[PDB]
């Protein structure tokens, strides 16, 4: 029953505004976001719930409300549109794409 | 509020967290077989009648098994006294030769364990050889390539590195070794039996030494341990995560006795000035293979008492257990030392069938390696001599090692199969209950004294 | 425990008992830092790492009492106000519920800090032990 | 012999007089056991092995001063009242005879739990820690 | 200088202050003594050559002041007159004017003699440690 | 060869018998028997001590 | 090397001892150095020695 749900399935906004994504969890444990543009290799967000990884604008950030958590994304830059995927332990979300208008 | 001045009490009892190298200790008299031993150093002498304890009441200290500094501290003092003992011994360099091998027959007889070489080796004068053979009980010697014959071989040894042989004299023993704290340091313990690796602990208290630790090693079952007080423990960092290791504690051991039936004969070879190397030159009985055997009756038990207690954590799912995935010969099969000779233990049925834990002999064939590779994986090469005679070994299984199988399985089922390979977890288990805590006489109390005028003496207050 | 002969594992129970009760039997502590129970090998270098390292760690705690004014003492009261940031000036009430053990838990940060006032304190009699007054 | 100038082989020509002329010059040997006369090879690393040993020698016996109220002093007094049965109790006639050589087979079973009595006078004193007279 | 927490490198500009003024802020030399700054190679071996060296260095000076009776103290008087002989009897004009760092050049040959007579200053105490007053 | 191979005297070390005295460290005092007719064991009732023999 | 030839070195062929101790191989390398000393007592040019 160990299942990580993202929500919605894809973002349409325009460059420059703020976005936020959803991944619910079902089990106790960590979460990390990975950031994938396409034809490249993923790359780690944030880790551990909230924390930040190395060399990465401040502008990603997350919340933890228990069983939900959320990423939010402030000021999106041109860059940053890809597909977003959860993880705790093992175990991915379903990913989920931000496009731009 | 009241009048108060800073005072001064310091030899007080108050400690520190900290980390410092420990002196070894051994029990009884085994010292003085010590100097001779290996897995024991040269030696472990005790000042005083070790172990003493005190029980500390309405204390409560955080321990954490998997954050220890002592386990670090040993395998640090194994690795480094192991290649200490193979320094002196003779080296197996010359050896390295083109060799041709047949089957090793014996009295009306043929044994499929092992193959008859015979190779050109240098006499007493660098300038002259001679035709010696041996039987090296292993078929775990490469064919040499570049090559359609099938008849040459070559020792495993000097694809990656030369080994070094382990000198007769000293012997493969797991000593009891107790380490004791320098002066200014403590060593806590915690005696609450329910200790699950991590937490509080409120029953401590302080000893001179640890009890009588002795550096077993093996993979996927721990021999001759502390067996645990009132029922088994599973302790790991966290049974959701699939990674890391599950150490099952047994509250009552089973019986493992086993043997290396074969009647060997040890053959002395002279490949140096001085430099002097031993093989197994011939069998003088029956044949009748390595294997060892296991009680059905009471391993059974164990799994059923065993998974229960993992069924706890895992709420309504069946405790499957399994075959081991893969790696090495180390940690595919139970690997282990007895009486000189490397066994590697093939676990026929101790995996095998579901074991919900609601109630609702075992013979394993053995394989037998003379050059080993050590356990941590890329260590020193070491030949192991042959023993003369038959070997038995009778131990006490008290722990076994697991890993898990994730994520995607059936909601209702969980598969569980044997671990190993890295020496500190065979320690962890037995090191757990110990801490490291420096004493540090405190900074100032407050007291009713007024100031000290003109120096002025006093006594009482 | 209330003694003095008794065994290093013998009073040590004073690191749950109250503080007044933790201040007697004080000198088996003060004997226990210095001895414990303690071809080459890894043991005969330890025997001199860590044999040095116990004898280098006692002598910073007497010195600090040798000018401080507590030589030889090991209850020693100084002249030093006791500034009521870093406690309450109510312990006398208390002290006969904490320990020594969770004593040091309200004074971290501050014991430091105090050490300057405890050299200030000797060095008022520094100042006073110079020029005039000793004709005796 | 009497002097303190001297050499440490200067005065141990006491080791056989009296205990009250060993009495005096008792300083000498106190100077000795802090240091005395003393690629890598055998004397190297035996300087690590004797030098460390010496000094933790020497601070086991201040430890005990220190803790007995005698700090700093050779010659020292304690509240212990001589119990008969470790010797007679008219030693100040005798001890004109005896060498310090010869006291201490006397003693030999004794001395460890003298120490004890010691450690107790010492705690008469510091059980008189917290109670009553200074509030000074 | 005046403060005493400092730095061991915060007084030590007192080298070519005036001698009077050095005497101030004198406990930092002995905080600063004991420990300081400090597979095998020769770092690890020179922290047991150079660490039991400054140890067995801070023993020495201390018995000295052990035996002298100025024990713990760091100024301290001692009952042996001044001979002119050694140096004129007007440094109380003069230690405005020199260092410490330069009075030492004055008594270079004299400093092993004078330890003799601060010795003997303790004879005077010697002598009375046996024969009255410790009936009280 | 027939038990151990062997290594040689380098040219630079000699082989001397240089006068050695045993000097004990602090803490430890060195006697020495006077008594002339020792026989190897025994009181000595002439004992007088030294820094090193 | 291609289209060209080097001055500073000499492209050198030994026999080296292979894992087993009675069996050789033919190997080479460039030791760019011509630091390598001719082999004395003999006419032939072309054998060098490593001048440890």
């Amino acid at each position: 029953e160990i299942v990580l749900t993202q929500s919605p399935g894809t973002l349409s906004l325009s460059p420059g505004e703020t976005a936020i994504i959803s991944c619910r969890t079902s089990q106790y444990g960590s979460l990390a976001w990975y950031q994938q543009r396409p034809g490249q290799a993923p790359r780690l967000v944030i880790y551990s719930g909230s924390t930040r990884a190395a060399g990465i604008p401040d502008r990603f950030s997350g919340s933890r409300w228990g069983p939900d958590y959320n990423l939010t994304i402030s000021n999106l830059e041109s860059g940053d549109f890809g597909v977003y995927y959860c993880q705790q332990y093992e175990f991915f979300g379903q990913g989920t794409k931000v496009q731009v208008d | 509020a009241e009048n108060l001045w800073v005072t001064v009490y310091y030899g007080v009892p108050v400690w520190k967290e900290a980390k410092t190298t420990l002196f070894c200790a051994s029990d009884a008299r085994a010292y003085e077989k010590e100097v001779h031993n290996v897995w024991a150093t040269h030696a472990c002498v005790p000042t005083d009648p070790s172990p003493q304890e005190l029980v500390l009441g309405n204390v409560t200290e955080n321990f954490n098994m998997w954050k220890n500094d002592m386990v670090d501290q040993m395998h640090e003092d194994i690795i480094s006294l192991w290649d200490q003992s193979l320094k002196p011994c003779v080296k197996l360099t010359p050896l390295c030769v083109t060799l041709i091998c047949s089957n090793a027959t014996v009295k009306n007889g043929t044994v499929e364990e092992m193959k008859n070489c015979s190779f050109n080796t240098t006499t007493e004068i660098r300038d002259k050889e001679k035709k010696e053979y041996a039987l090296f009980y292993k078929p775990d010697i490469v064919p040499l390539s570049e090559t359609n014959n099938t008849s040459e071989y070559r020792l495993i040894n000097c694809n990656t590195s030369a080994c070094t042989q382990a000198c007769p004299k000293v012997t493969f023993e797991p000593i009891p070794i107790h380490y004791c704290a320098p002066a200014g340091y403590a060593i806590l313990k915690c005696n609450d039996e329910t200790f699950n690796g991590t937490g509080p602990c409120s029953n401590v208290s302080t000893v001179q030494c640890t009890h009588g630790i002795r550096p077993v090693v093996s993979t996927q079952l721990l021999l001759n341990g502390s067996l645990a007080e009132k029922e088994i423990v599973i302790r790991s960092e966290n049974l959701t995560n699939n990674a890391k290791i599950i150490i099952v504690h047994l509250h009552t051991p089973v019986e493992i006795v086993c043997t290396r039936p074969n009647n060997n004969t040890r053959k002395s070879v002279r490949i140096g000035p001085g430099q002097t190397f031993y093989a197994t030159g011939d069998i003088i009985g029956d044949i009748k293979q390595a294997h060892c055997n296991i009680s059905e009756e009471k391993w059974n038990d164990t799994l059923q008492k065993v998974g229960i207690e993992l069924q706890k954590h895992f709420p309504n799912k069946t405790i499957k257990y399994n075959q081991s995935a893969g790696g090495d010969m180390e940690i595919t099969t139970h690997s282990f030392n007895c009486g000189g000779e490397f066994f590697y233990c093939n676990t026929s049925n101790l995996f095998n069938g579901t074991y919900n834990g609601t109630y609702i002999t075992i013979t394993l064939q053995c394989r037998i390696k003379q050059i080993i590779n050590m356990w941590q994986g890329v260590g020193r090469c070491m030949y192991a001599p042959p023993i003369a005679g038959n070997i038995t070994c009778r131990s006490n299984i008290t722990g076994l090692l697991l890993t898990r199988d994730g994520g995607t399985n059936s909601n209702e089922t969980e598969t569980f199969r044997p671990a190993g390979g890295d020496m500190r977890d065979n320690w962890r288990s037995e090191l757990y209950k110990y801490k490291v805590v420096k004493i540090e006489p405190l900074g100032v109390a407050p007291t009713r004294c007024k100031r000290r005028v003109v120096g002025r003496r006093r006594r009482r207050r | 425990a209330v003694g003095i002969g008794a065994v290093f594992l013998g009073f040590l129970g004073a690191a749950g008992s109250t503080m007044g009760a933790a201040s007697m039997t004080l000198t088996v502590q003060a004997r226990n830092l210095l001895s414990g129970i303690v071809k080459l090998t890894v043991w005969g270098i330890k025997q001199l790492q860590a044999r040095v390292l116990a004898v280098e760690r006692y002598l910073r705690d007497q010195q600090l009492l040798g000018i401080w004014g507590c030589s030889g003492k090991l209850i020693c009261c100084t002249n030093v106000p006791w500034n009521s940031s870093w406690s309450n000036r109510n312990l006398s009430e208390i002290w006969d519920n904490m320990t020594w053990l969770q004593w040091d838990k309200e004074i971290s940060n501050y014991t430091q800090i105090i050490y300057g006032l405890l050299e200030e304190s000797q060095n008022q009699q520094e100042k006073n032990e110079q020029d005039l007054l000793a004709l005796d």
